């Protein structure tokens, strides 16, 4: 057993963290006041779910997270939620103005006035720890604390714990639910100052889960709150390897050494199926072959890229259910005969499978319908330049006539430091081109 | 000398002094160092009566400065009609064209007195004058996007 | 980011500023004593930004009441809303400025700016986490422009990471023919590019023509301008005074609306047009407000968008209304008038929608726009500045206080730059 802290920074992130949080309750089993009814042991385990939950004398069981903000606003809400009494009060920490969509004011000027209460924060955290094992880090692109303020706190982490690995669940902006016209400008910089401090990130395109909601859950106008429920809902299914008994993923190295084969190229894609509408209690359970074939349909991508026009370099299949292993064979065995999936050369073109067999669980008021069957897969293909090509297209038109420039260069930033982070972009796309030959 | 004093006079409106000092001799026709007459600073301020006593007393109403503005020229640009009548009534030439190219039509339009601008028209200012960038008073009024003034230049 | 700081100087500043506190505390439910009287709990959520709170549940407005002129002090009194402003906040000279822009910035409004300063002061130190500064002033007047413009430098030199916000509303002969209103403008546009984050421009010469020809009223009245202008404040401070996410604060507002520091002047733009007389005005539909929104004949600048590029647009919808429907028109008229916006600034219109729509209405649509098409309205002032400083009228009231002809040649110059620098971004293209 080895502990995990979350650490979930901004709207985004904070948001985000309370619906995972809230499922992780439900499929452990643990009451919104922290006590573990079938939990043998009592003050203390050393069970799998003690990675994410520490235990205290009274038998509660306290999330091992981090909730930051610069401003009160959206934290208020956890500290006033259904989950108020789960959450160490100390752990929620609140500043009084945030970046204002800048990514100069969450990393130089307002970040810094409680970076250091933070990292005190996740110590006392980290001293209550026998084996911490790494970081979550939970954050958009395109604000200024998720962007401004993540890439700090990956630099501080990385000094106090070299060591320790760090895995981010990103934000990627979408037009559709854009709060900021310079979240083009906090992407770039935020993933070059944190491209060598992070080991793993998965991406989420806002624009692939707000389709999905329209698509497979027939949400007429989708809210963060339809969206939320939906990321939660793939977060639990990367993280149920570290929460549960398994062989595939169990510990954030085996993400690397699975998922990473080279530390700049550290962005999987993840596809979960299936997405089942709610009114549709009564739907027809689909085979496991039919949720394996729908991995691989570009619709059911948390990043909108087509793999079809890239390469792939690992590829882990992560099932949850009743789900027979030799039907994943037979499935597995379809596809790479049928569909034109094509792996790099010097990759072993096999796929990873881990099963979980526990149904997933549905959040009471979510938009998901019960499932006897699901499957997240976790691939590494090269197709997800495309995902970064569009982002570097935007900031390309903006900083050429210098656009929103002064309001980085106000908040004490050199102005260089722009073609500093585009060019690590530029030198990021020829990795994925030099792999997909 | 009795110039400099008739000029301080007639810009701020003593009636009383401008009769006297014209009565002791004090030339009506005087200028400053910019060419200004009594009758420029009485047309400017707005000294109705400074003006019609002036032009009763030899003054020349097609006085120009340096910059070759008309008593009209500065009556039209501040917005005195009473005045701009009173020196077109006297030989005051409507059409009169400063070192900038404008006419009174021009400063009365820029301005947007629409009153003078009609008065000028009855007298004959050319709307084909242009400036020295070639404007006219019709090219302010679309340039502006003054629909109040290019109704009133047709007529 | 929460409290605001009002300041309303001059007669048009404090004669707007009255109205828009008529305006949003009957939105909010407040009493001219200072009372709640509002049946829905979203009136007083972000109630702090504006006001502050007493004693028996009393909301008293954080305004600042300054004007060299003591005629219009009584008159503010005599108003609705007069008794609710603190009097500690009245700061009143003793002779007006006569519409002189070096006697409000140089000499008689030099005097009185540092009585004004204890007082902003004393407001901001009672602020928990204080955004920024908004005034309400003339530019063609003498105080409002004169000491209006010099109490802002004051003010940012004193708080510097606070937003400066004005509402600034320009002269137009067709309202008052005074010919001295294009220099006083012309030196305040000046002092408004160096030390202002955000400027509202309220044309009069829009205002006019509106009532003149749109509501077809034949002599319009400050009361018929005022109307929209009150109605435009309320439309561009609705996210400010209501939850919400987008620009939900002056500094969010500017990142996404200011990409160049000069550039900072927003067109605003309000539909449906009343004239005091709404009687039965039935509610337009999405898809009109979307298209009278960027209509020429909405804006309260003289200015056609048509002949510019929006650099930046900002749509606040109020009302009840379908969230699907307004993205769907949004998305239209973005596609039918492509040409009209800048292709190197993605993303460039952001949607706001408000649940409550202000009163006498149903249906309301108010544009907040960074137009290049904005330099028409300097233009206009330039032209009127040089053809009066060419002939060098009336210029010895300015230099009879102490200023150097040398600040024209610079107003001039600063502005025409600041014309030139809008046509630079117009014809830019993405290659
Ligand atoms: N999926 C999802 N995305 C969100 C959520 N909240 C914000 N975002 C996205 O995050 C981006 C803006 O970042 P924010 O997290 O809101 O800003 P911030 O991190 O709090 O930083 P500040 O600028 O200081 O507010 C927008 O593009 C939103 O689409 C959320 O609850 N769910
Ligand atoms: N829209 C509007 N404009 C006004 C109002 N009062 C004055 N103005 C304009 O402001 C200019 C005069 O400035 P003013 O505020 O009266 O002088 P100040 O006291 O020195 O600031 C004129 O061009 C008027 O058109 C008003 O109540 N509403
Ligand atoms: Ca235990
Ligand atoms: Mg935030």
């Amino acid at each position: 057993m080895r502990e995990c802290i979350s650490i979930h920074v901004g709207q985004a992130g904070v948001q985000i963290g309370n619906a995972c949080w809230e499922l992780y309750c439900l499929e452990h089993g643990i009451q919104p006041d922290g006590q573990m009814p079938s939990d043998k042991t009592i003050g203390g385990g050393d069970d799998s779910f003690n990675t994410f939950f520490s235990e205290t004398g009274a038998g509660k069981h306290v999330p091992r997270a981090v909730f930051v903000d610069l401003e009160p606003t959206v934290i208020d809400e956890v500290r006033t939620g259904t989950y108020r009494q789960l959450f160490h009060p100390e752990q929620l920490i609140t500043g009084k103005e945030d970046a204002a969509n800048n990514y100069a004011r969450g990393h130089y000027t307002i970040g810094k006035e409680i970076i250091d209460l933070v990292l005190d924060r996740i110590r006392k955290l980290a001293d209550q720890c026998t084996g911490l094992q790494g970081f979550l880090v939970f954050h958009s692109f395109g604000g200024g604390t998720g962007s401004g303020f993540t890439s700090l706190l990956m630099e501080r982490l990385s000094v106090d714990y070299g060591k320790k690995s760090k895995l981010e669940f990103s934000i990627y902006p979408a037009p559709q639910v854009s709060t900021a016209v310079v979240e083009p400008y906090n992407s770039i910089l935020t993933t070059h100052t944190t491209l060598e401090h992070s080991d793993c990130a998965f991406m989420v395109d806002n624009e692939a889960i707000y389709d999905i909601c329209r698509r497979n859950l027939d949400i007429e106008r989708p809210t963060y709150t339809n969206l939320n429920r939906l990321i939660s809902q793939i977060v639990s299914s990367i993280t149920a390897s570290l929460r549960f008994d398994g062989a595939l993923n169990v510990d954030l190295t085996e993400f690397q050494t699975n998922l990473v084969p080279y530390p700049r190229i550290h962005f999987p894609l993840a596809t979960y199926a299936p997405v089942i509408s709610a009114e549709k209690a009564y739907h027809e359970q689909l085979s496991v072959a039919e949720i394996t074939n729908a991995c691989f349909e570009p619709a059911n991508q948390m990043v909108k890229c087509d793999p079809r026009h890239g390469k792939y370099m690992a590829c882990c299949l992560l099932y949850r259910g009743d789900v027979v292993p030799k039907d994943v064979n037979a499935a597995i065995a379809t596809i790479k005969t049928k569909r034109s999936i094509q792996f790099v050369d010097w990759c072993p073109t096999g796929f990873k499978v881990g099963i979980n067999y526990q149904p997933p669980t549905v959040v009471p008021g979510g938009d998901l319908a019960k499932v006897q069957r699901a499957v997240c897969m976790l691939s590494n293909t090269t197709a997800i330049a495309e995902a970064w090509a569009r982002l570097d297209h935007k900031f390309d038109l903006m900083y050429a006539k210098r656009a929103f420039v002064h309001w980085y260069v106000g908040e004490g930033m050199e102005e260089g430091e722009f073609s500093e982070a585009r060019e690590d972009m530029a030198a990021l796309e020829k990795d994925y081109e030099e792999v997909g030959v | 000398d009795l110039g400099k004093k008739l000029l301080e006079a007639a810009r701020a409106g003593q009636d009383d002094e401008v009769r006297i000092l014209m009565a002791n001799g004090a030339d009506v026709n005087a200028t400053d160092a910019s060419g200004l007459t009594p009758l420029h600073l009485a047309a400017t301020y707005g000294h109705l009566e400074i003006v019609e006593v002036l032009l009763k007393h030899g003054a020349d109403v097609n006085a120009i400065d340096i910059m070759g503005s008309t008593p009209l020229h500065l009556a039209a640009l501040i917005g005195h009609l009473e005045i701009v009548e009173v020196l077109l009534k006297h030989g005051a030439d409507v059409n009169a064209v400063d070192t900038w190219g404008d006419t009174p039509l021009h400063l009365a339009a820029i301005m947007g007195h629409l009153e003078i601008v009609e008065v000028l028209l009855k007298h004959g200012a050319d709307v084909n004058a242009q400036d020295k960038f070639g404007k006219t008073a019709f090219d302010i009024s679309i340039d502006n996007g003054n629909e109040d003034l290019a109704e009133i230049l047709q007529k | 980011m929460r409290e605001i700081v009002h300041i309303q100087a001059g007669q048009c500043g404090n004669q707007i500023g009255a109205k828009f506190w008529e305006v949003i505390s009957d939105e909010h439910g407040i009493d001219p004593t200072g009372s709640y009287h509002g049946d829905s709990d979203l009136q007083l959520e972000r109630i702090n930004v504006y006001y502050n709170e007493a004693t028996g549940n009393k909301y008293v407005p954080r305004a600042i009441l300054v004007d060299l002129e003591p005629g219009t002090m009584d008159s503010v009194r005599s108003g609705p809303f007069g008794q609710i402003f603190r009097p500690d906040n009245f700061v009143f000279g003793q002779s007006g400025a006569g519409n002189n822009w070096a006697k409000g910035h140089y000499t008689e409004g030099a005097e009185l700016v540092d009585s004004v300063l204890d007082v902003v002061r004393k407001e901001s130190e009672s602020c928990d986490c204080l955004q920024g500064f908004q005034l309400t002033h003339s530019l063609g007047g003498g105080t409002g422009s004169g000491m209006g413009t010099l109490l802002i430098s004051k003010i940012r030199e004193e708080y510097p990471d606070r937003i400066m916000n004005t509402f600034s509303v320009m002269p137009s002969p067709k309202v008052s023919d005074t010919v001295v209103e294009p220099y006083n403008a012309t030196l305040s546009v000046h002092q408004l590019v160096e030390n202002t984050d955000e400027t509202y421009c309220i044309d009069n010469e829009a205002l006019y023509d509106i009532c003149f020809r749109t509501l077809k009223l034949t002599t319009p009245t400050y009361g018929d301008l005022n109307h929209l202008v009150s109605a435009t404040m309320s439309g561009v401070t609705t996210c400010l005074r209501f939850p919400g996410q987008l620009n939900a604060d002056l500094r969010k507002l500017a990142v996404n609306m200011v990409p160049f520091p000069r550039l900072h002047f927003f067109m605003p733009g309000f539909a449906p047009l009343t004239s005091r007389g709404s009687q039965q005005y039935r509610a337009l539909t999405v898809p009109e407000l979307t298209q009278q929104m960027f209509d020429s004949k909405n804006m309260m600048a003289a200015c056609d968008p048509r002949h510019g590029r929006y650099l930046t647009v900002a749509a606040i919808f109020r009302g009840r209304m379908s969230m699907k429907e307004v993205d769907e028109q949004m998305l239209n008229v973005q596609n039918k008038n492509s040409s009209y916006f800048v292709e190197w600034i993605p993303n460039n219109v952001k949607t706001a929608v408000c649940d409550i729509p202000p009163r006498g209405l149903k249906m309301s649509a108010t544009f907040i726009g960074n137009s290049t098409a904005i330099q028409e309205l300097f233009k206009r002032i330039s032209e009127q500045f040089t053809a009066m400083f060419r002939r060098k009228a009336f210029l010895h009231w300015y230099t009879g206080e102490g200023m150097d002809e040398m600040e024209f040649t610079e107003a001039e110059s600063n502005m025409n730059d600041l014309v030139s620098e809008y046509q630079q971004y117009q014809d830019a293209t993405a290659d």
